[PDB]
């Protein structure tokens, strides 16, 4: 189908950037305790 | 008149296809579910605090003690659904958060619709459908519905525009 | 080269009179005495090369010929168009009210 | 210590991470079957001739759909309410064309969901609880029976049941409005009241409790950490909450009994949703919404339009367009 | 606007004579139309044969012309096809066929006039709506 | 003129090398239409590895 | 197809019997208070 | 002996043409004076073959087999018509009327659905000269019309049609129309088909005959959207003859 | 590519379900 | 008439004709305007001048109806053909251009005439390059629109 | 310039994924 | 000479003609092969055949 080719990097970063921020914050919490 | 407003937004704005409306729907239904499921849970994990079969009496508004078992409730839901609340404060804050967020989201979509900035179409579907008369989705089917609504409702609903559509221009399926 | 033949036919006598070779049978209600008996007969005995051929339809009473004669001027004939005659569409073209 | 008693003791064990139980013996398989067929169909099923006119509708991602437009398409109008298991097709190719997966999924899912409700009774009994959570879940479940089974029974065909898709859901509700004027049906009106009110009361209760949490934490930590799992004391002050809310309205419009309040929280949405499930289920038998079309006329007999007439114009545009190649006769009687 | 005698005045026959209905007549004819006729003819159309409606213009082209009190009264007693060629009492309610259409049994001669008059008045009030179908609802 | 190796197929020839040649949709890589591969079609092999 | 039908019939009957016989195996007694 | 409706219903036997016993090897004589009609002609297909597209130069395609996906809805039945005697002893059957079409969809290897209007509409089939008897070696050969699979009111999924519908791609308001012409302008094909009926069984007492048939026609072209495929159909037939 | 994206995200949620159930922070009384 | 003035009298430049996820510049939709084709004048077989009813902003799609100076419908493009009264074929509708690329040209063949009628519902008719940006033909909003949306 | 469209995402991810990995390990070393 | 055999006598199917960052199927390079155009025989003015 003739989709927007940037829809893919839009989607990849949309998942990746906020997810990585949560993962960073959780791992550094666990190694506090 | 409001029913008419709902139908206007379908035929003209295709509002059901809007992801801001969809999050509102999830907020309203998510809140109703939370409401029913939280009340039911509390009422079915009550402590026996009285001898009577009406359990309402067995509450004192000044008692310090929780009137239902958060622990039994948590085991129940963990084993029925896999996850359960464990924190009454988060629980009640979640109940605030969900319906309030849902309604804020839909408000934003309506702001877009003030400008006719609609989630009307999927461009990729229209390109294929235009080129391929055998391609049909529920998406194409609803736009024909929207087109029925616009042509059949606009003369009467927008009298100031003096729309006159002769019979031969009204979009119509077979027989009907 | 690619044309819509039904649109094209609206630009002929078909678009302005009752075409004995093509028009759906409910159009014969527009003039008196034609529907249902004669309209049935006309459609069954199509096609016609001339609007006058209708009068040689075997079995017309003299009353029927005089109704046809009165009405000849509201009739026309054009070439049969497959898209208008296939499907039984001259008896039911899916239009009601 | 007998082999069958051992199995029975594992089935009903309260020490399993997910409770199984006897209802679950039926629920696990039938939900697995429905889920697996749905995932595979949503991704790769070919187009389905939902209305029996050899006009196949594409519903799966691989045939040009996205998440919003995809659906598992209802089974063909040509089948009606006939049972169409796999083994009744000449080939899987045929079963796919005619919409067989839809039937497989909805029948397993309805069974499995019905057993879900029973499983809720069952574990409540093993845990020494009160029984009626499953009664709350009967509201959603009745609603699924309505759009997947009851409405198809009354109209004569699973091809008019709700599609398993986001946009198919919308198609369903548009065509329902034109054939039944559901908006003007008081049971839909009550369901809106159950659902708006449930959200309202959800927000109310969550904000009033949250408003009256007792100080247990500092500014630099979530107040959530002021409640510890299984503490015996209440974590909020309902007398403070009653004192705010009763002054916001007036005293006797506020609950001071937690048991009544939570019962009300349970009752209101459950009952409005019962009615809206009943609404779909009775429009299955064509007892439609109120009809005020041309109800107001003037002294001469001119129609004076109302907003009901405007609704009707919209409804007509939905009626004349839907399933545009499927009607040969003037009345769409089912 | 109102239900004046002009609107209530309709042709009695082909010869051109007229008759002015009372409002009582009109209202009674409307009720009798609902009782005996609307199940097929709601709004001036014909559900079981949409090609034929009750618009005055269609009735004027019917054989025996039916755009008048006498034509319509006769039709209710001995209905024909549109061209007059065949009697259709066996599948159309009429006094001739009240045996098989029992709603016609209790209808007096003045009932038929009321029914007939309502049919002729109504397109004067509603215009295109009467006999136009859903497009005009 | 359009065999698999022109199409960038990497595992398709490893399935073909040991006997898997046909698809549930009824084509074979040898060009024979109408074969009934059984379960052990390209699609059934893939499914088994997923499971 | 008949093989498949056979299998489903047998699978289904098996699970329905588990269910019936399960609940006939003293279910009222499987609670945490008064077993009888 | 014969069957009632309630015996048949649900069995699939409604889609099957009557058979004749294998003892029915007689002959049915023709009196060129008398006139005859086929009172019942029934065509039951058993096989659907589609010609493939071979891409390269002078390879020419093959008729490959297909899977039927529209179930037991395929037979033509109740066909009737003149059976004529010609100056030269040949017989000509002229189709007057009957259930002479069924839409069929078969699927090819690869997933492609191929729809078609299986028909004998306006069939005129003739025998050899000097018949004077219908035997277990009589052949009918003929040709018939194959109208468009959809008729003129049919609306495509964007609402475009021939006798109805939009005349453009309304969802692409300012797109270049030239590229869309083939899909925006519906046309209504009408092609010929060809059929052979081979009589193999004959009941000289009752007038009944039965045999084998092969026909050749075009598939659906979706109102001019794409090129049709060539289709071959095989099956069995049954007819009843009567003095008219 | 869009089909792969959709199914990938779906797959990721199912995997998240598994960890949230079986590898949750266990609730401990007080 | 300057082309610039005429280009404002065209709905593709109307900021209320876009969509939320129709991204990028207006040129990506209708294309890059090259020239004013000219002002289209429709007349029927009787020589009456006819007027295309313009699409209002609310409507994604809109029928093609022609009116006289009085507002009386005299021509349209029908949906159902069977009972049509106002087809361009029946009414002998033609289109003449004054100004622009097509100044002094008259078209009489119904399908070409309908083609321009379908563009006249958007106001003044322009020539667009759609190849350069691979324009998809669907209206996008302007910076006026995007700014208002974002800030509201 | 008619470059490869997937080049953008290949480059973006090539950077993002290993960098994020190092940032995760660094931030949790600091907080212990 | 069968097309299959001719297609093998073509340097575009020689696997040592590619490049590390030239990605995808062979069909993304020279195209999807449709037909053998035939064997070309080159001659000079004197009729002698040239290779
Ligand atoms: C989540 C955690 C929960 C924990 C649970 C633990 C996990 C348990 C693992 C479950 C995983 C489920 C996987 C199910 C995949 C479904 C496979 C399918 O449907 O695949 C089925 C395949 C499909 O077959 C082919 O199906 C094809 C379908 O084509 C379609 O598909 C194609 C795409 O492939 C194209 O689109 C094509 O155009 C389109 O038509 C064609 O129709 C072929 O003719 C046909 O052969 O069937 C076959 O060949 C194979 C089998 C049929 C042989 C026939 C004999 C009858 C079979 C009896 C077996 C019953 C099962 C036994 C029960 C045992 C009880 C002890
Ligand atoms: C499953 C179905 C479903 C669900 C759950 C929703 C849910 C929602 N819809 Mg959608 N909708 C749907 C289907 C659905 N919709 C469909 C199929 C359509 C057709 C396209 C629409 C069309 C539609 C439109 C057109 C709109 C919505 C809106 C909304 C939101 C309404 C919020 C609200 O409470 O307003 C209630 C109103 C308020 C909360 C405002 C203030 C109310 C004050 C406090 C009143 C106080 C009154 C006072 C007490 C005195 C009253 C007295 C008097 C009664 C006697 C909400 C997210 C609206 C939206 O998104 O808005 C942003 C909107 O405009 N929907
Ligand atoms: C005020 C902000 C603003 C405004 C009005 C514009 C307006 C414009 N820009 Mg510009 N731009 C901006 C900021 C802005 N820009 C910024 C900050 C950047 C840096 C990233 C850019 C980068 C940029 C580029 C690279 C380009 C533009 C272009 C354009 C034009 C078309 C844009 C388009 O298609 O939008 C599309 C808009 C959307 C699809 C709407 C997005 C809505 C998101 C997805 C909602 C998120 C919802 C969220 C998850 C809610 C849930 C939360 C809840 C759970 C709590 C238009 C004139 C384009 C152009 O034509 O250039 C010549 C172009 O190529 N801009
Ligand atoms: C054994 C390995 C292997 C092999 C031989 C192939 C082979 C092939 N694949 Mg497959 N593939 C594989 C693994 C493999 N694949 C895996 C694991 C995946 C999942 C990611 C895929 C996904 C995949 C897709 C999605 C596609 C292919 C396609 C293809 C074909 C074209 C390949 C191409 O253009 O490459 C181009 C190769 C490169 C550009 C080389 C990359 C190497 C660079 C230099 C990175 C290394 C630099 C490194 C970081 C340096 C670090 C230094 C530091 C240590 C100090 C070909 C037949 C394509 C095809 O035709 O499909 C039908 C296609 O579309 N493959
Ligand atoms: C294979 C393929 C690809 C398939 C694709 C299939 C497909 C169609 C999928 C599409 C998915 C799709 C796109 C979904 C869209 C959803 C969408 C619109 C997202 C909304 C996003 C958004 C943030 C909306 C804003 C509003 C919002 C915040 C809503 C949140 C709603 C929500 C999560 C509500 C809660 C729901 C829920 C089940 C709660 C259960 C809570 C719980 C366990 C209670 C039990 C319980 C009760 C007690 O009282 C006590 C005491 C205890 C102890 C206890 O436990
Ligand atoms: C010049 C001339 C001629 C003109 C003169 C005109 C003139 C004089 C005008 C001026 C008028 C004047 C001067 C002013 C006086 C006017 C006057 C007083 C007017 C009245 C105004 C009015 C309209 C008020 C609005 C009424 C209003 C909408 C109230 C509705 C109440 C209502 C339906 C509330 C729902 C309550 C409900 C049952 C429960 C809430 C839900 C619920 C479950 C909450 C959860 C909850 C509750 C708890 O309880 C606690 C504990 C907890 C934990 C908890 O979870
Ligand atoms: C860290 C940041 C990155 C992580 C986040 C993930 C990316 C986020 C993705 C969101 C962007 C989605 C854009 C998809 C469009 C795209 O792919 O095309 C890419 C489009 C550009 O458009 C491109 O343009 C090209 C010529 O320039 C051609 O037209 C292409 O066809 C067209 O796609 O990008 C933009 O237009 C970016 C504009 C951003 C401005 C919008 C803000 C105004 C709206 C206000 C929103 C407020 C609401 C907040 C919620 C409350
Ligand atoms: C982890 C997250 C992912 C990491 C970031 C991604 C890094 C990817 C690095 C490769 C770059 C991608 C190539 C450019 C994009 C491109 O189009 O690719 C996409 C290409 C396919 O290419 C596309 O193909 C399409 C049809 O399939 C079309 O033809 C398109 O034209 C074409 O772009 O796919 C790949 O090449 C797949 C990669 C498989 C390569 C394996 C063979 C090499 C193995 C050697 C490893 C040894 C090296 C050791 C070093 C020490
Ligand atoms: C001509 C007309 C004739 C009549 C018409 C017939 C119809 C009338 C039906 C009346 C049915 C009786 C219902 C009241 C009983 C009740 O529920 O009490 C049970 C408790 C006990 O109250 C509690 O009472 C307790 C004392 S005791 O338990 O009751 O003894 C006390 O402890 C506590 O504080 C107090 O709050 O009441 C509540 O907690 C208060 C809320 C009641 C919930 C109403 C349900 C809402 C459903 C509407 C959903 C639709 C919207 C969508
Ligand atoms: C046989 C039974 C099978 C049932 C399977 C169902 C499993 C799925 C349930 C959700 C697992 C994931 C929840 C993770 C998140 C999770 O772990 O939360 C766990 C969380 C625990 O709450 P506590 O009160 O312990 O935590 C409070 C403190 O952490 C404060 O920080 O529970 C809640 O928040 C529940 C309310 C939100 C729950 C809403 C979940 C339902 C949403 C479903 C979304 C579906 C989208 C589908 C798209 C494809
Ligand atoms: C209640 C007593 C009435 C009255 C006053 C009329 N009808 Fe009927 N109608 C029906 C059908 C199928 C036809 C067409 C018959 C034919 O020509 O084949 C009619 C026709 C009429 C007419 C004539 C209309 C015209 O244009 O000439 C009239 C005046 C008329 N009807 C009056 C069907 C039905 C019904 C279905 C069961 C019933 C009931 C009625 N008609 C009832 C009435
Ligand atoms: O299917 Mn679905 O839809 Ca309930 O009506 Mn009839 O049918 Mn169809 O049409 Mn309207
Ligand atoms: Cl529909
Ligand atoms: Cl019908
Ligand atoms: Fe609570």
């Amino acid at each position: 189908m003739e989709v927007n080719q940037l829809g893919l990097i839009a989607t990849a970063l949309f998942v990746l950037v906020p997810s990585v921020f949560l993962i960073i914050l959780y791992v550094q919490t666990e190694s506090q305790q | 008149a409001i029913f008419r407003f709902l139908l206007f937004f379908q035929g003209f704005h295709n509002w059901t296809l809007n992801p801001f409306h969809m999050m509102g729907v999830a907020g309203v239904l998510g809140g109703a579910l939370l409401c029913a499921i939280h009340g039911a849970t509390v009422e079915n994990t009550l402590f026996q605090d009285g001898e009577g079969a009406s359990t309402f009496r067995a509450f004192n508004p000044t008692q310090a003690e929780e009137t239902y078992s958060m622990v039994t409730a948590n085991r129940f839901w963990s084993q029925i659904f896999g996850i359960a609340f464990s924190n009454k404060r988060w629980l009640h804050f979640f109940m605030l958060f969900v319906p309030v967020t849902g309604l804020w989201m839909s408000a934003i979509g309506v702001v877009g619709l003030a400008l006719n900035l609609r989630s009307y179409d999927f461009i990729s579907q229209e390109i294929r459908a235009a080129e391929d008369p055998e391609f049909e989705t529920f998406y194409t089917k609803n736009l024909l519905l929207n087109e029925g609504i616009r042509a059949w409702m606009a003369p009467q609903d927008q009298p100031h525009e003096n729309f006159v559509f002769p019979e031969e221009v009204l979009p119509r399926g077979n027989a009907l | 080269e690619l044309v819509n033949v039904v649109d094209e036919k609206l630009g002929t006598a078909y678009g302005e009179k009752i075409d004995l070779n093509n028009t759906n049978i409910a159009a014969f209600i527009q003039y008196r005495g034609l529907y249902p008996t004669l309209a049935k007969l006309i459609v069954k005995n199509a096609p016609y090369e001339s609007v006058e051929d209708v009068l040689n339809i075997p079995g017309l009473t003299e009353r029927q010929k005089q109704i046809l004669r009165e009405n000849l001027e509201h009739f026309t004939v054009t070439e049969v168009e497959t898209a208008l005659v296939e499907g039984g569409d001259r008896y039911n073209n899916g239009l009601y009210k | 210590a007998n082999l069958w008693e051992r199995f029975c003791n594992w089935v009903t064990s309260t020490d399993n991470r997910l409770y199984v139980g006897w209802f679950g013996v039926i629920m696990i398989p039938t939900l697995l079957a429905a889920t697996i067929c749905f995932v595979i169909a949503f991704i790769a099923a070919p187009p389905v001739d939902i209305d029996g006119i050899r006009e196949p509708v594409s519903g799966s991602l691989l045939y040009g759909n996205n998440i919003i437009t995809g659906a598992v398409v209802p089974s063909s109008n040509a089948i009606g309410l006939h049972f169409y298991p796999i083994w009744e097709a000449a080939s899987l190719d045929e079963w796919l064309y005619n919409g067989g997966p839809y039937q497989l999924i909805i029948f397993h899912f309805l069974l499995g969901a019905s057993c879900y409700m029973g499983r809720q009774w069952e574990l409540s009994y093993r845990l020494g609880m009160r029984p009626w959570i499953c009664v709350a879940y009967s509201a959603p479940l009745a609603s699924a029976f309505a759009v997947f089974l009851i409405y198809p029974i009354g109209q004569g065909s699973f091809s008019d049941g709700m599609p398993l898709g986001i946009s198919g859901t919308f198609n369903f509700m548009i065509v329902f409005q034109a054939e039944h004027n559901i908006l003007m049906h008081p049971f839909h009106q009550l369901g809106v009241a159950g659902v708006f009110g449930g959200a309202l009361f959800c927000a109310m209760h969550g904000s009033l409790v949250t408003s009256s949490l007792i100080r247990e934490t500092t500014e630099t930590e979530s107040a959530n950490y002021g409640y510890k799992f299984g503490q015996e004391e209440e974590t909020y002050n309902i007398v403070a909450a009653h004192g705010y809310f009763g002054r916001l309205i007036f005293q006797y419009a506020s609950f001071n009994n937690s048991r009544s309040l939570h019962f009300f929280l349970a009752a209101w949405p459950v009952v409005g949703v019962w009615f809206t499930a009943l609404g779909i289920s009775t429009m299955a038998f064509n007892l439609n919404g109120f009809n005020f079309n041309h109800s107001v006329i003037d002294a001469k007999g001119n129609v004076i339009n109302t907003w009901a007439d405007i609704i009707n114009r919209a409804n007509l545009g939905m009626e004349v367009m839907h399933e545009r190649n499927a009607h040969n006769f003037p009345l769409d009687l089912a | 606007a109102e239900l004046t005698p002009e609107v209530l005045t309709v042709p009695l026959n082909s010869e051109g004579k007229t008759i002015t209905l009372t409002e009582k007549q009109y209202l009674e004819g409307k009720r009798l139309f609902q009782y005996a006729c609307a199940s097929c003819h709601v709004g001036g159309i014909t559900k079981t044969n949409p090609s034929l409606d009750l618009r005055t213009e269609t009735l004027a082209l019917a054989t025996p012309p039916r755009d008048n009190i006498e034509g319509l009264v006769d039709y209710m007693k001995n209905p024909t096809t549109y061209d007059g060629e065949q009697e259709i009492a066996e599948v159309h309610p009429s006094l001739r066929s009240a045996d098989i259409f029992p709603k016609m049994r209790n209808l007096t001669e003045k009932d038929l006039v009321a029914i007939a008059g309502h049919i002729l008045v109504e397109p004067k009030i509603l215009g295109d709506k009467w006999g136009g179908g859903k497009v005009y609802y | 003129l359009n065999p698999m190796w022109r199409q960038g197929m990497f595992v398709l020839p490893f399935m073909a090398r040991l006997g898997v040649t046909g698809s549930w949709s009824g084509w074979s890589i040898t060009g024979e239409t109408g074969i009934d591969p059984g379960f052990w079609s390209f699609e059934g092999v893939a499914l088994a590895h997923i499971v | 197809m008949e093989t498949l039908k056979i299998t489903v019939y047998i699978v289904v009957t098996f699970f329905v019997l588990l269910f019936v016989f399960g609940f006939l195996s003293g279910d009222p007694a499987r609670n945490p208070k008064r077993k009888d | 002996q014969t069957l009632t409706y309630d015996d048949i219903v649900g069995t699939g036997l409604a889609n099957k043409c009557p058979t004749l016993d294998d003892t029915a090897r007689g002959a049915y004589p023709i009196d060129s004076s008398q006139t005859y009609r086929i009172a019942r002609l029934c065509l039951q297909p058993t096989t659907f073959l589609v010609k493939e597209e071979p891409k390269n130069k002078r390879q020419e395609a093959e008729f490959v087999p297909t899977k039927l996906v529209t179930r037991e809805t395929t037979s033509l039945d109740q066909i009737q018509g003149e059976l004529k005697v010609n100056s030269d002893g040949s017989l000509t059957f002229v189709e007057e009327d009957g259930i002479d079409f069924q839409p069929v969809t078969v699927q090819m290897a690869g997933g492609e659905r191929i729809p078609l209007l299986f028909t004998v509409k306006n069939l005129v089939a003739s025998t050899q000269p000097n018949v004077t008897s219908i035997t277990t070696s009589t052949d009918f050969k003929g040709e018939f019309n194959v109208p468009s699979y959809r008729t003129a009111n049919f609306l495509d999924p964007k609402g475009r049609g021939l006798a109805s519908g939009y005349d453009s791609a309304i969802a692409l308001p300012q797109a270049k129309e030239e590229e869309l012409a083939r899909a925006n302008v519906k046309r209504f094909s009408l092609t010929k088909g060809q059929i052979s009926l081979n009589v193999a069984k004959v009941d000289g007492r009752t007038g009944e005959i039965a045999g084998t048939f092969e026909s050749e026609q075009l598939s659906d072209d979706d109102m001019g959207a794409h090129e049709p495929h060539e289709v071959k159909i095989q099956g069995v037939f049954y007819a009843s003859i009567e003095p008219a | 590519m869009e089909t792969i994206t959709y199914v990938f995200i779906f797959a990721c949620i199912i995997a998240l379900f598994f960890f949230a159930i079986f590898f949750r922070e266990p609730p401990r009384i007080t | 008439i300057p082309e610039k003035l005429a280009f404002y009298d065209y709905i593709g430049n109307n900021p209320a004709k876009g969509g939320l996820f129709r991204t990028g510049p207006m040129n990506k939709g209708d294309g890059i305007a090259q020239a004013w084709k000219g002002h289209a004048v429709f007349r029927n077989k009787e020589g009456e001048e006819l007027f295309v009813r313009r699409m209002p902003a609310f409507f994604e799609s809109f029928p093609v109806i022609l009116t006289d100076k009085n507002g009386v419908v005299k021509a349209d493009i029908p949906f159902r053909r069977a009972e049509s009264k106002y087809s361009f074929e029946q009414q002998g509708v033609t289109v003449s251009f004054y100004g622009g690329e097509l100044n002094g040209q008259t078209f009489t063949d119904p399908p070409t005439v309908k083609s321009y009628a379908r563009k006249a519902i958007f106001g003044e008719i322009f020539e667009f390059d759609t190849e350069t940006l691979n324009s998809d033909g669907i209206f996008r909003t302007s910076p006026r629109g995007w700014f208002t949306f974002a800030h509201a």
